[PDB]
């Protein structure tokens, strides 16, 4: 399967998750139970 | 982020306060786990501040043996947690399948656990609930601490909350004393024993007898255990918290050095 290969590829070729996801703005913890 | 930014592959199971799904983030084709929590359900159960603390702790930890929380987002009805996908799943299922782990597997998990807990402790984070059920396994079977339900950032490092799981409770919690980060050293010892034996060391027919065995440190080693594994467990399972073997000591223990096959995952 293409998924099993992609999972193996992710282990050997890790991405910069800190830049790709961490840098993107997040909702305030106090806002999580409020309006979107 | 929105749920439309992800392609849901399949469900992975039911978590404590929500279902988990295997998903792929569309922009980067990156495979991750998505934990879906319902805002109304969490508010009704009154676990809002509990979830906030768990997210606050986990989202700021970056270690190969701690499950990563990449980010989080919310919509009208749901809160979504973007989490690292652990391909080999639940550690407790593997332990139940094999009955007990061999020395190589147990020592590897002990080195990974001690390294992850050391990283927590150097940030004044106490886990307080180390047990097989709170651990996942990576692509190469690497241990991943994946629940922070009882965790606390303790700057004064002196707490009173009785927490965790019956078989893993340290004597100081049972006796109603104050506790510190050394509770994690005790739990690491119980975990090592459970990995090698398949049962926790103070297993009893009643909660009162389990409490009694714990506070007396009524440790009875099965004869199949090696001298090295018994030495490490005995050094962790000390009645007095200051006498417990430090996490650096676990990583340096000769039984860990001789049997661990720890592999650090590739990094960016
Ligand atoms: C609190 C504690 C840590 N547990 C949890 O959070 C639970 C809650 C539900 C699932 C899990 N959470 C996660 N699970 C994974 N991976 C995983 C899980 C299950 C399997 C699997 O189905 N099998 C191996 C097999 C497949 C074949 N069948 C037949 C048996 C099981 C394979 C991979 N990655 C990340 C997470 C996370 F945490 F990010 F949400």
């Amino acid at each position: 399967n293409l998924l099993t290969q992609a999972i193996r590829q992710q282990y050997y070729k890790p991405i910069d998750v800190d830049r790709m996801y961490g840098t993107i703005d997040s909702p305030k913890l106090e806002e999580l139970f409020n309006k979107s | 982020f929105t749920i439309d930014d992800f392609d849901i592959v399949r469900p992975l199971g039911k978590g404590k306060f929500g279902n988990v799904y295997l998903a792929r983030e569309k922009q980067n084709k990156f495979i991750m786990a998505l934990k879906v929590l319902f805002k109304s359900q969490l508010e009704k159960e009154g676990v809002e501040h509990q979830l906030r603390r768990e997210i606050e702790i986990q989202s700021h930890l970056r270690h190969p043996n701690i499950l990563r929380m990449y980010n989080y987002f919310h919509d009208r009805k749901r809160i979504y947690l973007m989490l690292e996908f652990a391909p080999r799943g639940e550690l407790y299922k593997e332990l139940q399948k094999h009955g007990r782990f061999d020395e190589q597997r147990s020592a590897t998990f002990m080195e990974e656990l001690a390294d992850a807990l050391h990283y927590c402790h150097e940030r004044k984070v106490i886990h307080r609930d180390i047990k097989p059920e709170n651990l996942l396994m990576g692509y190469k079977g690497e241990l991943k601490i994946a629940d922070f339900g009882w965790s606390v950032h303790a700057p004064s490092l002196r707490r009173r909350t009785m927490c965790g799981t019956l078989d893993y409770l340290p004597p100081e919690m049972i006796e109603g004393k104050t506790h510190d980060e050394k509770v994690d050293l005790w739990c690491a010892g119980v975990l090592c024993y459970e990995f090698l034996v398949g049962m926790p060391p103070f297993d009893s027919p009643s909660h009162t007898e389990t409490h009694r065995r714990i506070v007396n440190v009524d440790l009875k080693f099965p004869p199949f255990l090696s001298d090295g594994s018994k030495d490490l467990i005995s050094k962790l399972l000390r009645y007095h918290p200051p006498q417990r073997l430090p996490l650096k000591g676990v990583m340096e223990h000769p039984w860990v050095k001789a049997n661990s096959r720890r592999v650090l995952p590739p990094v960016y």
